[PDB]
RNA sequence: AAGCUCGUAUCAGUUUUAUGAGGUAAAGCGAAUGAUUAGAGGUUCCGGGGUCGAAAUGACCUUGACCUAUUCUCAAACUUUAAAUAUGUAAGAAGUCCUUGUUACUUAAUUGAACGUGGACAUUUGAAUGAAGAGCUUUUAGUGGGCCAUUUUUGGUAAGC
RNA sequence: GAGAACAGAAAUCUCCAGUAGAACAAAAGGGUAAAAGCCCCCUUGAUUUUGAUUUUCAGUGUGAAUACAAACCAUGAAAGU
RNA sequence: GGUUGCGGCCAUAUCUACCAGAAAGCACCGUUUCCCGUCCGAUCAACUGUAGUUAAGCUGGUAAGAGCCUGACCGAGUAGUGUAGUGGGUGACCAUACGCGAAACUCAGGUGCUGCAAUCU
């Protein structure tokens, strides 16, 4: 009974959200984003590639959920469950209508029929990291989830240190000096600006100028 | 450094908290004319319980506060009810302290049937010296931190006249 | 069915620039205007009354009539394929002087010194604006500003 | 504060303060919005205030037109003036305040040359009245009372300083109904009790009570009144004797001076502190880092 | 039997054939809805002035 | 259609300069409101469970909410910021300056306000480009089913809708 | 948030913090803090006369509104409204 | 320079935490006969300027402080956009040509200026 995703694939609308307007929009098939080891420190998986976009168009909430469960499939059954850090970068916001067919054309606004996430060129869909000796088979889970969207996407492998925004020198020059603090899965790094008391109390292991 | 933020009793506030109004209320309403010499105000609800018996606006307690060592007369009379041994909470944050003693026979008062016996609520506001600054219309400012009330500052004012106790951690 | 009121669509037009609410400063009741004067139109959403139908919102008139807490403006709204004349009946609230001609004036007076300064001395006075015209020729050197060389650059990602 | 009771930095970003003088608790902008604003169609026509204010005894009265670079003194005239018009005493109390705005009345009005002319109540009796125009003559000079914050009582001294400058030769419009001496539940006004009070009849017949009834107090205050033997009596014959001097002599003298203006700076110049340059800040914090994280 | 709603189409083109024409100024505007007691006198210091220009030709 | 009054005259589906107005595109969310993923550190005399317990305003695990600093993602009817295109006004003789009459308005006041008399400075007289000229009046036809294209855009899976 | 007999999640009393997170008949959006919200005090301007103006516009009507004029009033110490 | 009264712009003025303040002025502060207001002379009214104090208000200074303000070829000529083509692509969308051009980010600087009147080592 659910159309074929070809019929909401382009955005041909403004985003319609779930308001105080709508209010009455069914649950988003994908309900879960973080996998694997998320637990995990950031110094844990430095590698970390990405599931990117290449289309201007709409992915379904029901496309995400089935891409989410067939790239954690694959990873954990082959790396580990505990092996990388499967994240959903991409969440199913804009309301789907649909004109349930007397009556014809007349007055035919619709009522909800599913959730899709609009997504741009170049957005990033799926990120996982790992330890680099897993490089391959991450690559492989994105691959076959690939099958799972419409529209092109490409895998990319980051610059970047896991999910962190600095590159891998980057990150080390901070980390290996002083200036980077462990916090649950991600981490806070020391300022130069503010109360230079407390800047203190945290990030110890500074105003070293060493190891 | 010490020679005008001394620590004085800024009101005493009693409070009589029937839970209706009619008869009763104007009986406990009565307790307190006597005891403060001060015409009394009375509280209406703020709101209908039903378990509690209330409407809104229907004057349920009674209540007066009391400046002026005429205060302090009345609030030693209490503080011998409790024996002069309150306890480490009783004591706001912000400097303040309060107790409550049924039967105001207890303080004073002989017994009139036709009063009945009724509880109160003794709240004891402090303050020093320059209050003033917050509480007049114009320059309106707030008083400094180190001239502020504090619980510790009181207790230790509490401790040393009326050489009270102070009791469980 | 639609809905056409005296204030429909403004929303922003009349808020009431972020964190600046609350009550009007006194120069705006200080300001003095007068007949013929050129003020701008902008309302003042705290000001209820006395206000300016939104059409004349970012409009431009003079001043035609001085009243106790009001002035006078007329405008030229052009409704059809010409323009009439609107009267319209402000508090002192929603009007503001008009720097349109504050250059101009400038100018003038700026234009009688030149003239005076040339007339007492020899001719040529000069005195019409003229367009940006184009760049005379230059010689520009090389000494410590030798050129380098740029090419473009290789397709990377870093995402 | 407390813990639980620190501002955001969302709650500072988006927080918008009020006017200065608003912020220290001593412009009121309705008030002053009403007081100022003037008639359109007049164009340049100042709206002139008879500002009062009460210090912690000391009297204060300007006659203060607006500007949007700031307000305009036509003229002040401060009740520790008093002393040069025979006054030394109570310089706060209901008569100082009246006297000061005799002072405040006739020092413009001398100084706008409707002095000769105008002259006010003379024969002050307390009778409730209003400068008059003359006939065929310059209208008189129209002021208005500026209370400031000062709370409306029906007998507060604000009104005092009204009544003296209404006495003055100004046109200061007003109602009776908050002068001393008026009726509540018939609205009439006594004008023996109002005289009264421009007299100091209150303090004379309070002097008078203490003086029988209990003098251990009656020592303590009116202590400068034994300094300089002023029974009670004798307080009316003061305040009338000032009046005169007053009217004699408005013309504002003001202080030798002592020690010019540059004299003045330097001393002050010494207790004032004088910020840090931002090498002298960093200097602080380098040496901080050394201090506090150098592991001692 | 539904047809067209509404539309500003050509009307711009209409509107410019003979085109928006401007609002032809003129010295000595009048003094239509100017106040009042401004008018009564502004007539009466008209009366006199010309009085006096009269007096200068008498 | 008839014309009429004038004609270097004023005129402009345009640029330039000066000065306004706007909340769209974008952007923002470790900024408000409202959504949304994940941990981490705090908080209970005080949400419910559980060991010891005679209880405790008792300790210790536990899970929820809340607080703190972080973290992935969003808005036609959200927003601090904020375009491009569009858009109001001004660019002089109906101008600027000076001297000082008129009034019943207005000012404490021959104060101001408005309208003037007398006087001073002409075409580089106050940007550009254009102009088979400009203004004005009357009277009347046909029309009042429209459709298409690029761009913006609503409903609809869509349509030569 | 912290404090007060019976008193409990919710009764009344006090202090601290509090940019409005409230309230302003009603839909929503503007607007508002010595107010435009809450409490009190005095009131009938919700009045008399006929014009001009803005939106809708044909620049008709109606509705609704704006700034004066000419009265008589209300309120406030007053400017004012 | 300080302080006051009246202000203008209305955070470079606010906020948090500390410390410093001569002189004068503000202030806190004493009193309840009088006008006047309260459940309470707390606020409000009156009286003293005497009995007391810089503790608080106030003013300034400190802070790899929060906020705020300013600048920057910091990001970024980026995002967006006006104009053009019988340009590319199944499409989604995308380059190109003549123009206009942000926001966040980042970094540096700054933390009230000032009008009238009176007063003060
Ligand atoms: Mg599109
Ligand atoms: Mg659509
Ligand atoms: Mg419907
Ligand atoms: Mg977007
Ligand atoms: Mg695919
Ligand atoms: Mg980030
Ligand atoms: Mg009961
Ligand atoms: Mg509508
Ligand atoms: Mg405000
Ligand atoms: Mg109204
Ligand atoms: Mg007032
Ligand atoms: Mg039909
Ligand atoms: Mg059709
Ligand atoms: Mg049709
Ligand atoms: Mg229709
Ligand atoms: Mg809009
Ligand atoms: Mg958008
Ligand atoms: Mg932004
Ligand atoms: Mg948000
Ligand atoms: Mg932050
Ligand atoms: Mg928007
Ligand atoms: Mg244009
Ligand atoms: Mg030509
Ligand atoms: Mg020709
Ligand atoms: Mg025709
Ligand atoms: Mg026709
Ligand atoms: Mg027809
Ligand atoms: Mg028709
Ligand atoms: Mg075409
Ligand atoms: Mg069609
Ligand atoms: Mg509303
Ligand atoms: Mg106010
Ligand atoms: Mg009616
Ligand atoms: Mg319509
Ligand atoms: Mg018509
Ligand atoms: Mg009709
Ligand atoms: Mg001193
Ligand atoms: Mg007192
Ligand atoms: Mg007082
Ligand atoms: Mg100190
Ligand atoms: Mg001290
Ligand atoms: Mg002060
Ligand atoms: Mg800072
Ligand atoms: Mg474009
Ligand atoms: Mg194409
Ligand atoms: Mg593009």
């Amino acid at each position: 009974a659910r159309r074929p995703a070809r019929c909401y694939r382009y955005q041909k609308n403004k985003p319609y959200p779930k308001s105080r307007y709508n209010r009455a929009v069914p649950d988003s098939k994908i309900r879960i984003y973080d996998l694997g080891k998320k637990k995990a420190t950031v110094d844990e998986f430095p590698l970390c590639v990405h599931l990117v976009s290449n289309e201007l168009e709409q992915l379904s909430s029901e496309a995400l959920e089935a891409a989410r469960i067939c790239a954690n499939k694959y990873m954990t059954t082959v790396s580990g469950r505990d092996a990388f850090h499967l994240r959903v970068r991409v969440h199913p916001f804009h309301v789907l209508r649909i004109n349930k067919m007397q009556q014809g054309m007349r007055g035919a606004w619709g009522k909800p029929h599913g959730l899709a996430a609009r997504v741009d060129i170049g957005q990033i869909i799926f990120s996982v990291r790992t330890k680099d000796s897993n490089k391959d088979v991450v690559v492989e889970g994105l691959r076959r989830a690939r099958y799972k969207f419409p529209g092109q996407q490409k895998i990319i492998l980051s610059k970047k240190w896991g999910f962190t925004n600095l590159d891998r020198p980057e990150y080390l020059k901070k980390r290996e000096a002083g200036e980077v603090k462990d916090d649950g899965a991600f981490v806070k790094f020391l300022s130069k600006k503010g109360s230079l008391e407390n800047n203190i109390r945290e990030f110890p292991e500074y105003f070293a100028a060493q190891a | 450094q010490n020679p005008m933020r001394d620590l004085k009793i800024e009101k005493l506030v009693l409070n009589i908290s029937v839970g209706e109004s009619g008869d009763r209320l104007t009986r406990a309403s009565k307790v307190l004319e006597q005891l403060s010499g001060q015409t009394p105000v009375q509280s209406k609800a703020r709101y209908t319980v039903r378990t509690f018996g209330i409407r809104r606006n229907e004057k349920i307690a009674v209540h007066v506060t009391v400046r002026g060592p005429k205060a302090e007369e009345i609030l030693e009379r209490g503080l011998k009810v409790k024996e002069y041994q309150l306890r480490d909470r009783n004591f706001s944050a912000t400097g303040n302290f309060g107790f409550g003693i049924d039967e105001h026979i207890d303080l004073g008062i002989k017994y009139d049937p036709s009063i009945g016996i009724f509880g109160m609520d003794f709240y004891v506001v402090m303050n020093r010296p320059g209050a003033r600054v917050t509480r007049r219309k114009r320059c309106k400012g707030t008083v400094g931190n180190s001239h502020k009330t504090t619980k510790e500052d009181t207790v230790s004012w509490f401790k040393q006249k009326y050489d009270a106790d102070v009791l469980d951690k | 069915g639609k809905s056409h009121g005296y204030r429909s669509r403004t929303r922003y037009m009349f808020q009431r620039d972020f964190r600046k609410h609350g009550a009007v400063h006194l120069s705006t009741y200080l300001k003095v205007y007068k007949v013929g004067d050129i003020v701008d139109i902008k309302a003042n959403g705290s000001i209820q009354k006395g206000m300016p139908h939104k059409f004349y919102q970012g409009k431009t008139g003079v001043v035609y009539n001085v009243t106790k807490s009001s002035v006078g403006v007329i405008i030229n709204k052009m409704v059809g394929n010409r323009y009439l004349e609107k009267r319209l009946n402000l508090r002192v609230e929603h009007i503001k002087h008009s720097k349109c001609r504050q250059e101009f004036l400038e100018r003038v007076k700026a234009n009688a010194a030149k003239r005076a300064e040339a007339k007492a001395q020899g001719v040529a006075v000069q005195l019409k604006r003229q367009p940006a015209q184009p760049r005379e020729s230059r010689i520009v050197s090389t000494e410590g500003n030798v050129p380098q060389t740029l090419a473009p650059v290789p397709y990377e990602t870093f995402i | 504060a407390f813990q639980k009771d620190a501002k955001s930095s969302a709650y500072s970003s988006r927080f918008q303060t009020p006017f200065r003088r608003r912020r220290e608790g001593k412009t009121d902008y309705y008030q002053r919005k009403r007081l100022v604003t003037q008639h359109k169609a007049k164009y340049n026509t100042p709206k002139y205030r008879l500002v009062v204010r009460f210090t912690n005894k000391d009297i204060i009265c300007q006659i203060i037109s607006s500007t949007i670079t700031g307000d305009v003194v036509l003229a002040a005239a401060y009740s520790h003036e008093l002393p040069r018009y025979g006054i030394t005493h109570g310089l706060t109390n209901w008569a100082a305040a009246y006297a000061t705005g005799l002072l405040i009345a006739r020092r413009t009005l001398q100084k706008l040359g409707l002095d000769e002319t105008y002259k006010g109540v003379e024969e002050v009796e307390g009778e409730y009245e209003l400068t008059e125009a003359v006939e065929d003559g310059p209208r008189p000079f129209k002021v208005f009372l500026d209370i400031g914050l000062q709370r409306t009582t029906t007998g507060a001294r604000v009104f005092g300083a009204l009544k003296g400058a209404s006495d003055g030769g100004l046109y200061v419009p007003h109602s009776e109904n908050r002068f001393p001496g008026w009726d509540f539940e018939t609205e009439e006004i006594d004008p023996e009790l109002l005289r009264s009070y421009i007299f100091g009849g209150h303090v004379s017949q309070y002097m008078e009570e203490l003086a029988d009834d209990d003098e251990e107090r009656f020592s303590e205050l009116f202590k400068g009144y034994l300094a300089d033997d002023i029974d009670a009596d004798s307080l009316e014959d003061i305040y009338t004797s000032a009046h005169e001097a007053i009217r004699a002599d408005p013309a504002f003298k003001p202080t030798e001076k002592k020690f010019t203006k540059e004299q003045y700076a330097a001393e002050s110049k010494k207790y004032r502190q004088t910020k840090l340059s931002k090498e002298e800040r960093a200097a602080r914090v380098a040496a901080k880092i050394a201090a506090l994280a150098g592991q001692q | 039997a539904k047809s067209k709603n509404h539309t500003a189409h050509n009307q711009t083109r209409k509107a410019h054939r003979n085109g928006i024409k401007k609002p032809k100024t003129y010295k000595y505007p009048s003094l239509k809805g100017v106040d009042p007691k401004f008018r009564r006198n502004h007539k009466h210091a008209l009366h006199g002035t010309a009085k006096a220009l009269a007096a200068a030709k008498k």
